[PDB]
């Protein structure tokens, strides 16, 4: 036998690779930076009625005026949603102050490659979390929309999607968007490349949108407004 | 100095049931040197084989045949190193009684406290058992007492037992010699017969170690008191 | 029973009532400030006396209830509020104490407020305060005082209170900074100076 | 306030006065620890960008501890936060040292004097114990309202309009600091040497050593 | 309170003690033995306060114990010094044990004084409880610092009853403890100096002043 | 320490209680609507008396207690057993660096005899008992009590001993206290009193 | 090294059993009949004593009949050497809980303390499970009479009459056989058990020597663990061998 | 068993000592200080249920270190069978009390047992910080506990009847709680024989 | 501690293994079902494997986190409880439901242990030589509104509100029986409701009423688990309802 540890004569860790393929086994987040302001956009992809579709969530806060799309194993990323919470609220102890998206999304990546599968601390990982979190909030610096990698490499983008159609996604979101496509045009160009992944048309039960726009706190968008763009794709 | 400690399986269960270790320290202890423990009700009796093959050794203070503690000894069979460990923790544990109650520690109560460490080296890891059995002896509260624990970390209570190299034969040997309502004598007489009837052969007073256990207390005769019997028995 | 943050109980509202002041009761550090703080929209609080203390427990509360509330789409009550601050507090006592929030939010048994004391008070009551000289204050109250009043009625009830409490107060460099809280919503009615509403009223 | 002995005392007297984005502060230039003054140069003041000046004064071993970690906070604020040091970075570490002085009775006064790394003046007061305000007037020592009381009169022009019928421009706070300083020998008996004033702009530091008078 | 001394004489250690043991100038028992026996190479002499130097005695005996067994030398007096000196220091100098440790090593015998201070004392010929100054000063009186054992023997009792006659605090037997390093001989009366008046008559009562309303066992 | 008020007057027709609503710090009253008894469980009872903050401080951590006994036995928990449970957690707080003594006031539910009270003393004592008083007040009431004593006693009786107590700690008493809360508990419910 | 020496045995089956607990239940099925039956006025647990010389001091009280509490009793099926420090754990763990509550401990309560322990083993660590599955009898207040029953993971069950060792199938359905959910007293009680124990074991005339009996009756609102003597034990089995005496005719 | 300061909760055993039998009395009692209003709960333990030890005033130490010494008593009882003497547990004390620092746990013990199920009797009582004493005298013990233990002394004939005892021992206590005013009311006395213990109820003011 | 040898390590599947081994285990057995109603949440398991002569008063399958948290556990092989397991996740469970309710005042919501629930299999993924339990969790709760809840959880530890759902032995088969029994009236009527649960145990294998037991939490009053003799009237007046509509 040989370890996981290792590296190989490639150049890379055996862990880390999988744990790419581990957000590739997921469901597919699209998180847009326009500077009207930010929205993420994700798909419940239910799969029966009786579940009730405001309790299925993959948009989850890391602050008050910062959402946070997930992917790839929804329980791996939960996990680092808690910690962020704490850090969050703290940073307004110190500063007096709300925190970042910068700021949440470096800490957080400190994490994410610790691994040491033997001879290693039971406070510290064994392997590494499978799972790309976009980060998409208006801070006082304005719309920042950062993309968190399971390798620990964070990039600031303006358009990124991750899950099942993340290559494919992420180039068909170059072309559609910049930053001469306005905020609803971002939601409507999210909307088309989201179908392939799903297995079913576009729905308000089969999305969930939120965006936080500047002067504005997080809006959970409410069955109205998911319904509105539902009508025009 | 910059380690964690390994702990592995081989010291969970295999299939079969019986966990695999045990059975390779019950083993160990079947190779070791004869030891007999005979309650007389008169007092306690050990006796051990002395010797370790060589007689260029001084043993005029290193044992075989040790107290704890004013009238609680061990006697053991099988591994050397092992024993010398369980003697000293014993002690420590009997000293840490003394203290509090102002008795030294029962057989009773001494063996369950000695199991959770024969315990601790079979069920973790990175570990493996004692192969030692013990005799414990001690005349306390009224009454002597005759313990044994064996390596896995049980203890049994017997009046007559036999252990290491024919530990089967010298059961039986006690079973027929030695009956019940006998005294202390007699009861010394037959440890050293056992003895012979689990090795054979020549003895010297440099092959043998007595200790006899009282309230007065557990003491390992000096050479000469222990040629005087050799003579007795045959 | 004493100022620096004090909230009396209606229905429709909680009255808000504070005071900008600066260190001690003998001067002032400053003349320009606020010390009226919005941990959260749910209401307002600030003190005085020993100042790095309100501030730190007032954060911790506010630490734990808004991640909370945020975090879990459900509405933190009086009650929430109370009780970690309590919890911080005793523990961290011996490293300077003088907290002195007033704690308000409306809930399922209907609208809660706990007043919230460094020693570790919790009460509830017709008015209550804490920090200072509101203490003679909560007397003339309680007489001009319904059991609820309308926010409106409120608004004339406080400009009449105080008026008299400048001529008989003879702490200067202050300003009385009004809210009234409707809910989980907090509003800032006016920010009247204690000189100015002797003579108005 | 309370007299020396928690700490060493190291006198001095700071007064600070807000214009619109033109602040200026003074202390006495003196290293004290002992009843005299060791030498006349001090490095209570530091700058840490020409954005933002803080002075600590009164106990030296106190002003070196917490002056040198206001740059630790600033370098630390720039790379995490993406906000240059200012005004942030004064609300931060007032928290930190207040509570650290303060079971142990503080005896220093740091005041953040800045400008907002998003712009707007901001004249910072901790007493001692951790607050944090925005002021127009400041009186900052165990004589903490011995200054105070000239830049509400003067600055704030409340019941006052021979200081100014309006308030202060840049050329008459400047002004202004060389007579306070003149003034404060007379009262306060706690001084030797020479009075500093450093007048913090978001363009310029200014620089002036002014003798006791 | 306690009067206690041993000795280093011409022959090995004589221990001499009065028997009662007091919580403060108070009696809290008229029975037992003042000078208490352990292991059989060790006898220790108490004096001063009774609860700091009975547990002490007692400690240290474990500790000791260890030592003698894995060692397998005697005990060394100057050994016992160093061991409660540790102890001592760990607890913080708390109560008031002066300490007397006697044993037989394989060279002469060796007794020590050990006062609650955490010193390494070596004496002469030393007495302890009450004043340390006190009970020491007496040796350097009878003794004419060296005799035959058995007249040292009659010189310790004596010299020992005077202190008893002095002190009324000591009362009962007094008690001579001979130690060897494997013979403990506890003769209990070495000399009776004083005794009570019998307790013959009673003071007992028929029940007319307390009565019984009950005489049942619980299960 | 003692010099709270209470009384609590055991029978098996009711169990009254009463406490005044008075916890004051300055020269005014904090709780002054604020009922002093504290609900545990639904029919159990803990009544935290000593100084006004150290009493809402004991309940807090109490109501988690016999709450989960609760949910652990799949039963209602045993009053003998709770009360006990109750002694060794006071007893545990006092060795904790702040120093609480504290009066609790047990009320529950038993096996037998009825329903029962058992009484406990800020000596952190407890003790099976009928009659009891609870404060600087427990010394004169106990006293009433044992003068007429009823343990079966109907309420009109209760009302009786009650009002010859009220008009004395009107007057003779320090005090006086027209604000309290008065209730008698049956077996199923919390029932309220009149209050004179 | 490490790991590949660790047999991932720590390791969940896709079935979703441990193997070492499965492993562990065959360690109490090589091992002695231990039974207890549900009685209405005492409960009664019946062990199988394995020591029988002519030589025995009888040091203990029984080696397989513990007294726990001063109002819990258990016996053993399994191996005497995990027994001998679980029993001591077992002690701990009854009397702490005596000192707080103050009244006879839950036979639920008393298996579910050292559940954690059981299954922290098998899960994680690499740590032999314990080799002895316990029946408790008891009385608490709150159930009156009771018996639980502990697996080698701390698994739980409360049982009426159940029985685990050797020929444990045989010995639970002969029992289900003649009662079924406590259908008979303390007496007849005893006289089932040993009848059971006799037919599974060996000797097929029993002794004291081959059983031992242990008794646990509520008497004047207090319990009383008692090891019956072997005195009364050869009663016992003359009512059980009579009654088989009459089947045959 | 053992408890904090001496009088601060009441509390006082005296024994009396006949050739069969030991008798103590003590009131039964309980409350702080002087005031004594309840009389429901114990200070004696048995660690046997024929060897007894009682620590004797406040009651929180009574109960809290009462129990927690319960818990290792049984364990040594259930482990070796001949269950712990009563020499065994007056030494037990000593050291399970010297060892806290913090709330000094000083009782003044009185031990009254017979030893084991044998019929030799024992009697002893202990100083605050209680270095163990080997007796077979009489013994009276409380904060006053050379009071009790001179009277003890003088009152028996030798080795009165065990019925003439408990008459005698109970008017004992009766006189004592005249002599201080920590405890009074109230008197229980148990017989505490080799194999039962009769417990009598004896008349109080 | 010493042991940090690997029980987990991550997949190129994307995947934990020990996740996936404990979610098939609860496919092949232990049917737990939970309807959600209006007033009432009631969940119910089938399998104490009451064979006559056993014990069902004091055996708990469902165990009362709080007094207004409760959950019904499944996940089965042939060590067929898995109690121990879930024994853990209770305990640590209980602990946590009364801590929530002294620091924050709120009665604990279910939304807050199903959090907990994802970070605990999680926290035993991450530290060295330490395995996720196998357990799934039917929590059934109350809130701050006093709104009834029923939550359902996986071994992964992710989290989903339903109104009605069935796992063990054909999750999706008890279920889409189950969905025509929901009905508007069925969730307004309590005792609608507590024949809802016993009526899909039933699709599996039917009769035994000791076999099923269920417990019932009505507003924020403590758990009440039902007597099997309420079961078995109830399994008996189910029977004859499948008649009627068929």
């Amino acid at each position: 036998d040989r370890g996981v540890n290792t590296f190989s004569p490639e150049g890379r860790l055996f862990q880390v690779e999988y744990a790419i393929e581990g957000h590739k086994l997921g469901s597919t987040a699209i998180g847009i930076q326009t500077s009207e302001g930010v929205c993420l956009a994700v798909e419940k992809r239910i799969t029966s009625p009786l579940m009730e579709p405001s309790s299925i969530e993959k948009i989850v806060e890391i602050d008050a005026h910062i959402g946070c799309a997930m992917s790839g194993l929804i329980a791996d990323a939960k996990t680092l949603i808690d910690k962020a919470r704490v850090e969050t609220q703290n940073h307004w102890f110190t500063y007096n102050e709300t925190m970042t998206v910068e700021s949440v999304t470096q800490a957080v990546s400190n994490l994410a490659l610790q691994f040491g599968e033997e001879d290693a601390d039971p406070g510290a990982m064994s392997r590494p979390f499978g799972v790309a979190l976009l980060f998409g909030g208006v801070d006082e610096k304005g719309p920042q929309l950062f993309h968190m990698d399971p390798s620990g490499t964070f990039v600031q983008c303006d358009a990124r999607a991750i899950g099942s159609a993340s290559e494919g996604a992420q180039s068909s979101l170059q072309e559609v968007y910049h930053k001469s496509t306005t905020l609803k045009e971002a939601i409507k160009s999210s909307l088309i490349i989201l179908k392939q992944v799903m297995e079913e048309k576009l729905n308000a039960t089969n999305i969930e949108l939120a965006t936080v726009q500047p002067g504005q706190n997080f809006h959970m968008f409410t069955k109205e407004e998911l319904e509105e763009v539902i009508k025009d794709i | 100095m910059a380690e964690r400690g390994y702990s592995f399986s081989l010291t969970t269960f295999s299939p079969s049931g019986k966990l695999v270790q045990i059975e390779y320290a019950l083993a160990a202890v079947a190779g070791g040197a004869p030891s007999v423990g005979i309650k007389a009700a008169n007092g306690v009796v050990l006796a051990t084989e002395k010797k370790q093959k060589s007689i260029l050794y001084d043993e005029r203070s290193v044992h075989k045949v040790e107290p704890i503690t004013k009238h609680i000894g061990l006697v053991y069979s099988g591994m050397g190193p092992d024993y010398r460990v369980l003697v000293h923790r014993a002690r420590k544990l009997a000293q840490q009684y003394y203290l509090v109650y102002q008795e030294p520690i029962p057989t009773a109560q001494l063996v369950q406290r000695v199991a959770s460490v024969m315990q601790e080296y079979t069920q973790s890891g990175g570990v493996r058992p004692f192969g030692v059995s013990l005799l414990i002896c001690g005349w306390n509260e009224g009454r002597p007492y005759l313990f044994q624990s064996d390596p896995s970390g049980a203890y049994f209570a017997w009046k007559a037992t036999a252990m290491g190299k024919n530990y089967v034969n010298g059961k039986t040997f006690l079973e027929k010699r030695y009956n019940e309502d006998l005294e202390l004598e007699d009861a010394i007489h037959t440890a050293i017969l056992t003895l012979k009837e689990s090795f054979e052969g020549q003895m010297t007073e440099d092959n043998i170690e007595v200790g006899i256990c009282n309230e007065a207390g557990f003491r390992r005769l000096t050479p000469t008191e222990v040629r005087d019997y050799l003579a007795a028995i045959a | 029973t004493t100022t620096l943050a004090f909230k009396f109980q209606h229905g429709v509202i909680v009255a808000a009532d504070s005071r900008a002041t600066a260190g001690p009761y003998i001067a002032s550090q400053t003349v320009k400030k606020v010390i009226e703080i919005n941990p959260y929209l749910l209401g307002t609080m600030a003190g005085g006396a020993a100042d790095c203390s309100f501030w730190e427990r007032l954060l911790a509360r506010q630490c734990r209830i808004y991640e909370l509330r945020n975090k879990e789409r459900i509405s933190v009550a009086a009650a929430s509020k109370l009780l970690a601050n309590m919890v911080y507090q005793y523990k961290g006592m011996g490293l300077s104490m003088g907290t002195m929030i007033c704690g308000w939010d409306k809930r399922g048994p209907g609208l809660y407020y706990v007043d919230s004391e460094g020693n570790r008070i919790s009460g509830t009551a017709f008015s209550v305060g804490s920090g200072s000289v509101y203490a003679f204050g909560v007397m003339d109250r309680g007489y001009s005082y319904d059991l609820q009043v309308e926010e409106a009625y409120d608004l004339a009830r406080r400009a009449i209170y105080q008026a008299t409490y400048r001529d008989a107060y003879s702490g200067g460099a202050v300003n009385l900074y009004h809210v009234r809280e409707d809910g989980w919503i907090r509003v800032s009615s006016d920010n009247v100076a204690d000189l100015h509403d002797k003579y108005t009223s | 306030r309370f007299s020396p002995y928690a700490f060493n005392g190291g006198t001095v007297l700071a007064i600070a006065g807000e214009d619109f984005s033109i602040v200026a502060s003074d202390t006495r230039l003196s290293e004290g620890f002992s009843i005299h003054t060791r030498d006349s140069p001090k490095c209570y003041k530091l700058t840490d960008k020409t954005v933002i000046g803080c002075s600590g004064f009164h106990g030296d071993c106190l002003t070196l501890t917490k002056i040198i970690e206001a740059r630790l906070k600033m370098y630390k604020h720039s790379n995490n936060k993406a906000m240059t040091t200012g005004a942030i970075a004064a609300m931060l570490s007032t928290i930190l040292y207040s509570r650290r002085f303060f079971p142990y009775y503080v005896y220093n006064i740091i005041e953040g004097l800045d400008e907002e790394g998003k712009g707007a003046v901001y004249s910072f007061d901790p007493v001692g114990s951790y607050q944090r305000d925005s002021f127009k007037a400041g009186g900052s020592a165990s004589a903490m309202l011995q200054p105070l009381l000239d830049n509400q009169v003067g600055f704030k022009n409340m019941q006052n309009v021979e200081h100014v019928p309006l308030t202060l421009d840049r050329a008459m706070r400047l002004v202004k600091d060389v007579f306070i300083s003149a003034a404060e020998r007379d009262v306060y008996t706690g001084d030797a040497l020479r009075i500093c004033i450093v007048t913090k702009e978001g363009i310029r530091e200014e620089t002036v050593p002014l003798r006791k008078d | 309170t306690t009067i206690a001394g041993v000795v280093y004489k011409d022959g090995i250690v004589l221990g001499a003690d009065t028997r009662a043991t007091e919580g403060m100038v108070v009696a809290d028992k008229n029975c037992s033995k003042i000078h208490f026996i352990s292991p059989n190479i060790y006898c220790c002499g108490a004096g001063t306060a009774a609860d700091t130097d009975m547990t002490t005695q007692l400690i240290s005996s474990n500790l000791e114990l260890h030592s003698l067994t894995t060692g397998r030398l005697p005990r060394v007096v100057t050994a016992n010094r160093m061991l409660k000196q540790m102890l001592f220091r760990y607890q913080g100098y708390i109560g008031a044990a002066l300490v007397l440790g006697g044993v037989d090593v394989t060279g002469p015998h060796l007794y020590s004084i050990y006062p609650h201070g955490s010193t390494d004392k070596l004496p002469y010929v030393t007495m302890g409880s009450g004043s340390l100054a006190a009970m020491a000063v007496f040796e350097d009186k009878f003794r004419p610092d060296m005799e035959e054992e058995e007249a040292k023997k009659l010189v310790s009792e004596a010299i020992a009853a005077g202190i008893f006659n002095d002190l009324g605090s000591g009362s009962n037997i007094d008690l001579c403890v001979i130690s060897k390093s494997k013979l403990d001989f506890l003769r209990p009366y070495s000399v009776p100096n004083k005794k009570g008046t019998r307790f013959g008559r009673y003071r007992c009562e028929k029940g007319t002043t307390a009565v019984l309303t009950e005489k049942v066992t619980p299960l | 320490m003692e010099y709270l008020i209470g009384i609590q007057g055991p029978d098996y027709v009711l169990v009254a209680s009463d406490r005044v609503a008075a916890s004051n710090i300055v020269q005014m009253k904090d709780d002054h609507d604020k009922m002093f008894k504290m609900s545990e469980k639904i029919l159990l009872l803990c009544v935290g008396e000593a100084g006004d903050t150290v009493q809402f401080a004991e309940y807090i951590q109490k109501n988690v207690q016999l709450y989960k006994m609760r949910n652990g036995y799949e039963l209602s928990p045993t009053a003998a057993a709770n009360f006990t449970r109750r002694n060794l957690a006071d007893c545990l707080r006092s060795r904790t660096p702040y120093h609480v003594n504290l009066l609790l006031a047990g009320y529950d539910e038993h096996e037998g005899p009825a329903l029962y009270y058992m009484d406990y003393l800020a000596a952190l004592a407890k003790a099976p008992f009928a009659a009891h008083g609870y404060g600087a007040f427990l010394t004169l009431s106990i006293l009433d009590r044992y003068y007429t004593p009823t343990i079966s006693r109907e309420r009109a009786v209760e009302l009786l001993r009650k009002c010859l107590e009220e008009l004395q700690k009107r007057f003779i008493l320090n005090l006086p206290t027209f604000s309290v809360r008065v209730i008698d508990k049956d077996g199923i419910h919390n029932l309220e009193n009149i209050t004179f | 090294m490490s790991r590949r020496y660790d047999s991932r045995t720590t390791i969940f089956s896709p079935e979703g059993r441990l193997y070492q607990v499965e492993y562990a239940m065959e360690a109490i099925g090589h091992a002695g009949t231990c039974l207890g039956i549900l009685a209405n006025d005492g409960v009664l647990l019946a062990a199988e004593r394995r020591n029988i010389h002519k030589l025995l001091d009888e040091v203990f009280f029984s080696e397989k009949i513990y007294k726990l509490n001063e109002d819990m009793a258990c016996s053993v099926a399994g191996i005497t050497s995990d027994a001998n420090v679980l029993t001591n754990e077992l002690r701990l763990i009854a009397q702490r809980y005596l000192l707080q509550y103050q009244e006879p401990i839950p036979c639920e309560q008393l298996v579910t303390a050292l559940c954690d322990i059981k299954q922290a083993y098998t899960q994680f660590g690499g740590k032999r499970p314990f080799g002895v599955s316990l029946l408790y009898i008891g009385w608490d207040k709150h159930y009156g009479f009771q018996l639980y029953q502990s697996d080698p993971s701390g698994n739980y069950g409360g049982w009426k009459a159940t029985c685990i060792g050797n020929n444990s199938a045989a010995a639970v359905s002969m029992l289900k056989q003649d009662y079924k959910e406590g259908e008979m007293t303390l007496k007849s009680a005893l006289a089932l058990a040993v009848k059971v124990l006799n037919k599974t074991m060996d000797v097929s005339k029993l002794s004291a020597e081959k059983v031992e009996i242990a008794t646990l009756t509520r008497e004047n609102g207090k319990t009383v663990i008692r090891v019956l003597k072997q005195k009364e034990v050869e009663q016992l089995i003359k009512k059980h061998e009579e009654e088989e005496a009459k089947a045959e005719r | 068993m053992s408890v904090m300061s001496y009088n601060g909760g009441a509390v006082m055993a005296m024994k009396g000592k006949n050739c069969v039998a030991i008798a103590a009395d003590r009131r039964f009692g309980i409350q702080a200080q002087m005031v004594t209003t309840d009389f429901q709960k114990i200070f004696p333990m048995g660690d046997r249920l024929y060897i007894g030890l009682a620590g004797l005033a406040t009651d929180v130490q009574t109960v809290a270190q009462r129990l927690k010494f319960r818990l290792n008593l049984y364990e040594l009882k259930e482990g070796r069978q001949i269950k712990p003497y009563t020499l065994m547990s007056m030494v037990a004390n000593l050291l399970y009390e010297k060892r806290f620092g913090p709330y000094y746990t000083e009782p003044v013990i009185a031990g009254l047992d017979p030893k084991t199920f044998k019929p030799f009797i024992c009697s002893l009582d202990l100083i605050g910080c209680p270095m163990v004493t080997d007796d077979f005298v009489v013994s009276g013990t409380c904060s006053e506990q050379m009071y009790g233990m001179c009277e003890s002394l003088w009152e028996p004939n030798m080795d009165p009847e065990h019925l003439f005892e408990t008459i005698s021992q109970a008017m004992l206590n009766a006189v004592d709680r005249d002599a201080v005013s920590g405890m009074g009311v109230i008197v229980h006395i148990i017989e505490k024989d080799k194999i039962t213990t009769r417990t009598l109820k004896a008349r109080m003011d | 501690m010493s042991y940090d040898r690997a029980i987990t390590v991550f997949s190129p599947d994307g995947h934990l293994f020990q996740v996936e081994y404990a979610q098939e285990a609860v496919k092949k057995g232990s049917t737990a079902v939970g309807v959600r109603g209006r007033d009432i949440v009631v969940l119910g398991v089938e399998k104490k494997s009451v064979a006559k002569l056993q014990d069902e008063r004091t055996v708990r399958k469902i165990c009362a986190l709080d007094d207004n948290v409760c959950m019904a556990f499944a996940v089965v092989a042939s060590v067929s409880g898995l109690t121990a397991d879930a024994r853990i996740v209770i305990n640590r469970a209980r602990v946590e439901c009364q801590s929530h309710r002294l620091t924050v005042g709120d009665p604990v919501t279910v939304e807050y242990i199903t959090r907990y629930i994802a970070s605990l299999k999680q926290r035993y993924t991450q530290s060295n030589g330490r395995r996720p339990f196998g357990i799934s969790a039917l929590i059934v709760g109350f809130d701050f509104d006093g709104t009834p809840r029923l939550y359902q959880t996986d071994p992964s530890g992710t989290y989903h509100a339903w109104k009605a759902n069935a796992i063990g032995r054909g999750a999706k088969s008890v279920r889409e029986f189950l969905e025509k029994n929901y009905t508007d009236d069925a969730i307004e009527t309590d005792d609608l409701t507590i024949k809802l649960v016993i009526k899909a145990l039933l699709e599996v294998v039917q009769s035994g009423g000791k076999n099923i037991e269920l417990a019932v939490m009505r507003r924020d009053q403590p758990l009440k688990i039902l007597s099997p003799e309420e079961i078995e009237k109830y399994v008996a007046e189910i029977e004859k309802e499948k008649e009627e509509n068929e």
